[PDB]
């Protein structure tokens, strides 16, 4: 088996990077004000990226 | 195609409890929370409450706790408005709005028809007519004076006429009596006052009623 010539990634490092933005100034009550009157809603953080 | 039909005009005495209905068509009840904003007429929106089905859950600003119950029902898929402890300041237009993707967040993107409530100190009560006299002499103008208004601005034909003969919609402003009153205004080239006659309609208050006056110097 081939499996010890693969590389190694970090599965969750997009992610952790996600909650690090979450953790800034604002970004909470950006979240919870637009969660106000619907379930879903498309949100963009400080730094640029627009998440569900 | 998402809509939003809501229910009838409604009338309420003051310190009572109007509740207005608005059905959703095209779309599930879960996949569309509904808003509940107002307007006074002449004035802008007012952003009174919403409510999310899906999570069971609602919310009503802060002018408003206390006095509005919002509730859904999802096998008639329908929400229900409910604002009680009524003033002269809560006769206005209600919407039920939603939007129909995640991106608009609170930009509501369709609407109701709307429904109009009337904070009332009467009930229905009909109104009172009076014509115009010579006032000095081009062209002339004349006119029928209406008073004490109720049950909504009222539309009443006969003997009436087709299509332009000046145009009839006047304000019907209120008074300080609780009792709104219009005029109208007929003009015509001055020579036809001495051979025409001036049979005007006149608006009746209940909806189905007339008055008609004729106007002679």
């Amino acid at each position: 088996f081939l499996g010890f010539l693969l590389g190694v990634g970090s599965a969750i490092a997009s992610g952790v990077a996600v909650c690090k933005v979450l953790h800034l100034e604002g970004e909470v009550n950006k979240i919870k004000s637009a969660l106000l009157s619907t379930n879903k809603a498309v949100v963009s953080l400080s730094n640029g990226v627009s998440v569900l | 195609q998402v809509q939003l039909v809501e229910s009838g005009a409604e009338a309420k005495k003051p310190g009572s409890s109007v509740k207005v209905s608005c059905k959703i068509s095209g779309g599930t009840l879960n996949d569309y929370p509904i808003r509940w904003v107002r307007q006074a007429p002449g004035q802008g929106l007012e952003w009174m409450g919403g409510i999310i089905p899906i999570l069971g859950t609602s919310y009503e600003t802060q002018k408003f706790q206390g006095r509005l119950t919002l509730t859904a029902d999802e096998l008639t898929s329908t929400v229900y408005m409910e604002l009680r402890y009524l003033t002269s300041e809560d006769a206005a237009v209600y919407f039920c709005a939603t939007m129909t993707s995640p991106v608009f967040i609170d930009a509501l993107d369709v609407w109701g028809q709307g429904t109009r409530v009337t904070v009332s100190s009467a009930s229905t009560k009909g109104p009172s007519v009076f014509p115009l006299a010579p006032s000095s002499k081009g062209t002339a103008a004349l006119g029928c004076l209406v008073k004490d208004y109720f049950p909504e601005p009222v539309t009443v034909s006969w003997n009436s006429g087709a299509l332009t003969s000046g145009v009839h919609t006047f304000p019907a402003v209120l008074q300080s009596s609780g009792l709104y009153s219009l005029s109208s205004v007929v003009t015509v080239p001055s020579s036809s006052l001495g051979t025409q006659t001036y049979i005007c309609n006149v608006n009746h208050k209940p909806s189905n009623t007339k008055v008609d006056k004729r106007v002679e110097p």
